[PDB]
């Protein structure tokens, strides 16, 4: 069986 | 002079009667929200000043404050998520939207940055997003017939926004929006800027996140031999996700895994499985545990690549979460594999680093240990081989390993050492 982000401006 | 400003002087010049006095003062608000050692974004919230921002957004005579204010937006909504959360009910996602057909670029660069940090901040905001129709402006703005003509950064943004809006689970993207946004992704793929490859990648690993019918989306567009060769690349931020990306597909049906392997992913596993990375290590031991997971030719591929030398090693000396999937990846192997295949196993010497892993405090890999010994054990019954493989056990000492197994708190723990040892060793 097989198994299983804000970026600021300076 | 817009430099360290205070609150109360910024407020006191956006609420002027004077454009120019609110573009100063807003431009000192963006310079005060991009310092590094704590931006007060909670102190211009209480002000009132996000609704005053919007407003000025929509300011077409006077792109200066709808630049400051772009840039001030994003970098509050860059914060925490009530921080997001008041950014968009300040009504700047249609803003942001309309502002994306302006003709300055850097506008239209700082409202895709806005709307990136504002899908970025999670499932509800992302969709809430796309319900106000970004994700057509943002794919005309890539509508070009070579993307080198465009800005670096411009591109850059244009795909993490893009990877944003493909983020997060429970709820997925919207089919529709993955359909729609797919093509551009593939031909992201292809650019040679790194960082864009990377985020695509992200995007892509994000996209194959789910059910096997995302990930048969995303296989239809034929991106698997180039992610297998974004695999092979010396840049880590682009192999990383690559590595998430083609294991995300091999969880899939077995089609895929195939699509996969015809691809020439097994070439590249012989430095991933031997990584400085420890987080590359693991990802690609998963991935080859989810690919002994698979059909017999696809082990048998597995081990005509000569993978099965580097599981070995990477079950003798690894990170104990690598060692984890390892285990995984031998249990899988030896439950799917034929007799040949785990006498070949065998004969590459899996059983001490098995013996070895089994004074491990984790019973989950103790148990999967187990179950794999087990079916070496039954292979070796198919074989009448009992007796030799026995004394392999014992002669690396394994036996008094499972003997104190015997003994142990969880159940089929000791189930299984008392079964082994009553059936194999008496």
């Amino acid at each position: 069986g097989r198994r299983k982000a804000k970026r600021k401006k300076l | 002079g817009t430099v360290n400003w205070s609150v109360e002087d910024i407020v006191k010049g956006i609420n002027s009667n004077n454009l120019e006095s609110q573009l100063q003062a807003t431009q000192a608000a963006r310079k005060l929200l991009s310092r590094e050692k704590q931006p007060p974004i909670d102190n211009i919230i209480r002000a009132g000043l996000i609704p005053k921002f919007v407003s000025f957004l929509g300011k077409t005579d006077c792109s200066p404050i709808q630049f400051e204010s772009a840039w001030a937006l994003t970098n509050i909504a860059s914060g925490t998520s009530e921080q997001t959360k008041a950014v968009v009910d300040g009504g700047a996602i249609p803003a942001f939207i309309s502002l994306l057909a302006s003709p300055h670029a850097h506008i239209s660069e700082q409202a895709v940055w806005a709307l990136g940090n504002i899908a970025g901040d999670g499932s509800a905001f992302r969709d809430l997003v796309i319900k106000h129709g970004a994700i057509d402006p943002l794919l005309a703005l890539l509508a070009v017939p070579d993307l080198s003509t465009l800005a670096c950064g411009y591109l850059r943004n244009l795909t993490w926004t893009l990877s944003n809006l493909c983020r997060n689970k429970n709820p997925a993207p919207p089919l529709d929006a993955v359909e729609q946004i797919l093509p551009t992704l593939v031909r992201l793929l292809h650019h040679n800027d790194p960082e864009v490859l990377a985020d695509s990648c992200w995007a892509i690993s994000y996209l194959t996140d789910g059910p096997n019918e995302r990930i048969e989306m995303v296989v239809k567009k034929g991106v698997v031999p180039q992610l297998v060769k974004l695999l092979g690349a010396t840049e880590l931020p682009i192999v990383t996700p690559a590595l998430r990306a083609i294991g995300n597909i091999v969880t899939g049906t077995d089609e895929q895994t195939q699509k996969v392997i015809d691809a020439g992913a097994l070439a590249v596993f012989p430095s991933l499985l031997t990584n400085p990375k420890t987080n590359i290590q693991k990802e690609a031991t998963w991935t080859m545990s989810n690919i002994t997971a698979g059909r017999q030719d696809q082990i048998q591929q597995v081990v005509n690549h000569g993978l099965v030398p580097f599981l070995v090693g990477v079950l003798s000396k690894a990170d104990f979460k690598t060692q984890k999937e390892a285990a995984w990846a031998i249990t899988n192997y030896t439950s799917g594999g034929t007799v040949e295949q785990i006498v070949y196993l065998v004969h590459c010497g899996i059983i001490e680093p098995l013996m070895n892993l089994l004074s491990a405090k984790d019973t989950k890999i103790i148990q999967v240990i187990l179950d794999a010994i087990s079916n070496i054990f039954q292979a070796a019954e198919k074989l009448g081989e009992t007796e030799k493989l026995s004394i392999m056990i014992e002669e690396c000492g394994g036996l008094d390993k499972i003997e104190a197994l015997q003994r142990h708190e969880n159940e089929s723990v000791y189930k299984a050492s008392l079964n082994l040892i009553e059936k194999y060793f008496s």
